């Protein structure tokens, strides 16, 4: 096909221009915006990025001060914790284009996933130089006794380019009328503090004594990394074209209808390139170690199997990823070096075959992709 | 010896998508190509004999 | 030529050059256009005590990459008050061999499960399929026990040992060096499995634990109960037929990735005891264990570990802690006591003369039955791979 | 063509052709060696000064530097503890000069092992703590020290120290030719001694090691130091002799440190890059009096540009976020590190470039640590048209 | 063939015009005295001048016996272990002698024809003899007394001093030759009773207290100054100066009784003589605990296979003594071993008593080409 050679020479292009771009600008990060309030008014906030450069990403700082206000009884950190913070994020592009739309406790996971390593934190060494938990970057209390007062920070990466070397899914805010928007919403009274039998999923406490569990301030700081001082040339701006034209996208969704024994199949759209997937067994309130689940695979349109694996053989795929375990109930597929495309093979799906459903059971995914018009 | 239809061994080429190959066309699409559709079968049978 | 004996340059003249400029063409073809693909083929459970030693036949399919053993241990004590701990080997001397024949019955693979074991934690870059311990209060960590063993099994009590096995026949997911074409009718391919019995996986006090799981005083009563295991094949699916059959990479299909390991003896204190690596071999790990007569020492045993060469006599020459300081930084933590590794994988050794390169142990105290345990990683190719035949049905 | 700008421009883009041709053959095909220069045990109540005489082969690339000690605590009764810097204040300053007598690397001791840190990912030289029933972690020591020497008791430390010369195993920048006869080359090594490693309670403990109520009473016994030397052999010969890499080994890869004084309150506090280098990272450690903080006493750390622009304005919190992106845990309290290796400063591109710390706190003899790392090279200041 | 017999009829003849119009230099490189507790190991950058054929090694100590009543003795290896270990390297960082500190002294026994630097008694009335005490060491050192050692070694680059082959030349514009010395320390050249006196230089029952007070070296540099000019430069032989004169130290071990043991000459050299030690788990045997010693070819051949008595008889034609006790010297000067495939002759010890930890201790000389054949192009 001669169709393929011009496709492969503006890849060489854009390839060409993005190392231009990247060896001779300058990365910014300045703070856009900071605010305290108190969730029992509002938890849904709106932020105006600034319009500069070539946009990369979003660096969330939130902090919170949950205090127990029970007679006698404690509450304990639930397994998603401190990642319950913000309950949505939300991005659009300048052209009012939505990009990302994924929940909290999903952005914490690919941020965790995309590192090698649990997000920001400190890995335990046996140095005798005082390295470690020093600064508590992210930081939560294990339980908060009745009376006592919690203090909270998280830190979110909200992408928008792929990596640091890699400008793919980079906004450039340069625009005249940008419509750019960073919306968040956070948790409330309602949604954080769950009784004991409750769904702990979307809640950061647990307890006999959440009933009074309540907010004193949730305080967010938002820092934009970005490239200011593009390469300028004779007839414009010297940018990677068909690199700002592709999206790097952030979807979570929640199905239902699992039954003992039976292949779930939940398929992927045809129009995206699926680089990462992230499943939650929400079985009823309740979640497991992997011992309610026959098997996980990922399914093509015929009925090939490409990875049908035990939950401990699945988990010891994502263990060479991230070099620890996701929290019980949560599963990890990578598709990085081939991407699951299902436009040039195939419809293919994403299969969960449970052991035991609870009920009120629900299977929780989590996507992330490309997205271009090719 | 080279043939202009020979894709390879028949028995194993028959399904095999070509190299690019995002999304495949289909061959003919009266309403459409009429004598490009009797052309693309006639090419596909040669494939299939060896010249 | 100064301090290796053939010199990247002047041994890449050994090489056809059309060759391999068609080999790199032909792998990046194949990784372009195929698929990963991994599927369980065997899966059995036994008791070690009638048959311990198993032939697992994988499936005719793809290009293989390598294979994935999962093996699952129960263990009873039956001692009347004492109890047993667990080894520093430990959990992967549950497979004590493996052997792998390809297609064309040619010895891939052939070593014990603890130096499959470290081959597998030096090519990650950290010990295999484990997690690290963070400050994250984020409940990751130990979750789904992907390799676990118990540390101590009491008097009268039962454990349950879990521990995979990559079994590499693909150099990476990348370099297809290794690999084999199994896409065939028949072929004469299986995989050899030698597991723990109970008289070598409990040792009693004073024992050499070197292929013991368990070791205490209340050995002598454990049994196993059960040994199930599973093998997952990873291969390539899909492969890129064009003219005249498969797109192949021939010298990578014909060249081997083998973990051979092996045993020396004849050790004295303080004087250089120099192990040879062998003639026209491409190695890139050396794995040596200095089994000190059932003893094994965290280096206070060693004056100096080093690597030398004919001419231009020691290219690394340093301290048990300064050899231990080199490792540190490629798997982020050091090998179980008496355990040292050296890495080559950027300066393959391949020397055309038998002894040009060794390896050396200048040990301080030797004990009687004192020996040194190799394990190699390599490259070697002693087939050519010319293009294969169709069927044309009448 | 024809104006000097230009036609210095296009010979500096093909020089740096050939430097980056000449470089992939010698990474391809020299070979890696590495051999003991010195070794030596001695008493630091006589002498705590050494230098040491590297060998003139090959293409040095740097040196590992072990330091072994033994502290015994002679109090009666009260015992000492580890500071947060521990056995990195065993060496107190390293210095290495080139045969040409190029200062390369002026260090402290702390600084030097932070830099060691920030270029691994991870603590330097130590053992991640696992989940693996396979006897992995701590065996062999390679950093150790005890966190207690109790009175009466006697504790083994073991340090290491990679000096660089060239800037990493893949890029031979700051890497010295010594396969010409030349002048030696020079490594000196500054030690701790019984004066400035055991601090009592109160004191300063930046550059200690120990300290505790029973300081006055603890002394060295022995230190040991083994130094080896990391080069490249077997260099390729070309048709014009060696193929070497000919702007990579005249540039210098440098590892300064310095300080400053006189912090206000709420005042924000410059520390300007001062010459015309290209610096890649900047280590702040803020002595704030003898007290180290984690944060709570800095309202801001910043980096400006010439028109007084904010690049990074960050809450130490925020500052400290992206160090754990870096390598994966935090320096110790009261370090911070700024990492600028993608697009590095210098002060010829944007103009002027300073370094901020807002401080909330000030205690009495508050001082700014600063550590650099940077690149220095030989700048050609071409005439353009005028000259009046 | 004829293109090698003219370019070593070139090589002869200017070895012969270099002999002739050059002047011997012997001249001090560096001397230092140092405590064994603080450091052990020096190396040694002497300059580049001329046609180097050697180095001279004055080793000097003084051993202090703390003991409060037992006495320490020598060892048969004695002052010989001053030195534990000497590596030369060419301006081009190529290692030439790679051995220990006994094994260059029975080398220099062997090249002389008799022990190295020693006096024979005679019968004059003239007090010739032991004067100046050129190589001396004392025979026990009592409780609280001091000993002074000396001991000279000759570090050989050229073969002999009218045979020129093994000489580095440096008058090349690469960099600067080194001589890395380790010497003894209060861990090695002190053994209890019962102990390896291999490396020890005293043993006895006050080995305990016994320390180093100094030890002190002096390194000389033997070259050949005044090199002749022709019309096309320097007048050189190019055979004799790309050859390496190498010596080399190695260990075997895993022996059994009335089984021959073989140490096989790898490594395609021309090997000019073998020293065997057989160290028969810390004790030495003078012949009483080996069968026969030989040099068999290919499992094929025994050439020289001797009693350890007939063997020493050999020796006595040679150095016009024994060698100490487990010490058996090969000469092969005349006729250098050549294997010319890997595994081509052999060197067999049929012992008679095997201790534990026997060892074999060899230590070969030979010559060797290099790589970068160019010849001073």
């Amino acid at each position: 096909q001669q169709a393929a050679l011009r496709n492969q020479q503006a890849m060489a292009a854009n390839l060409q221009a993005r190392q231009i771009v990247l060896q001779q600008s300058y990365p910014v990060i300045q703070q856009v915006e900071t605010q305290t309030f108190d969730p029992a008014n509002r938890s849904v906030f709106d932020v105006t990025p600034a319009n500069v450069g070539i946009v990369k990403g979003f660096l969330v700082k939130v902090t919170a001060a949950i205090k127990n206000n029970h007679a006698t009884e404690a509450v304990a950190l639930t397994d998603f914790g401190p990642a319950n913070l913000v309950q949505r994020v939300i991005y659009y592009d300048p052209d009012n284009q939505r990009h990302t739309e994924t929940s909290g406790w999903h952005l914490h996971f690919v941020n965790t996933a995309k590192q090698g390593a649990p997000f920001l934190s400190s890995m335990v060494t046996d140095s005798p130089i005082k390295y470690g938990d020093v600064m508590n970057v992210i930081d939560a209390p294990a339980t908060i006794a009745a009376g006592a007062t919690g203090e909270l920070t998280m830190y979110y990466w909200v992408p928008l380019a792929y990596s640091e070397t890699d400008l793919t899914g980079a906004v450039l805010a340069n625009v005249p009328q940008s419509k750019q928007r960073l919306k968040l919403e956070f948790a409330n009274n309602n949604t954080a503090f769950a009784a004991v039998g409750a769904n702990p999923l979307e809640a950061i406490y647990q307890g006999a004594g959440a009933a009074d569990c309540e907010f004193e301030e949730i305080s967010y700081t938002v820092y934009q990394s970005y490239l200011d001082q593009l390469p300028v040339g004779q007839n414009g701006y010297i940018l990677p074209l068909i690199d700002l034209s592709t999206l790097y996208n952030l979807e979570n969704s929640a199905q239902a209808g699992l039954t003992p024994n039976v292949d779930f199949v939940v398929q992927y759209a045809n129009l995206y390139r699926y680089l990462s997937t992230i499943a939650v067994f929400d079985n009823g309130g309740s979640f497991n170690a992997g011992t309610d689940i026959n098997y996980l695979s990922q399914r093509t349109a015929n009925f090939s199997d490409t990875r049908k694996l035990d939950p401990k053989t699945w988990a010891a795929q994502t263990r060479r990823r991230i070099a620890t375990d996701f929290p019980k109930g949560v599963y990890y597929c990578d598709n990085r070096d081939k991407p699951i495309y299902t436009l040039q093979y195939g419809n293919v799906g994403f299969v969960v075959n449970p052991k035991t459903v609870n009920q009120n059971a629900r299977l929780l995914m989590g996507y992330e992709y490309f997205t271009s018009r090719t | 010896q080279v043939a202009s239809n020979w894709e390879g061994p028949p028995y194993m080429t028959y399904n095999q998508p070509q190299a690019g190959s995002v999304t495949l066309p289909v061959a003919g699409y009266i309403s459409s190509q009429l004598n490009n559709y009797a052309e693309s079968l006639n090419d596909y049978l040669a494939s299939q004999a060896g010249v």
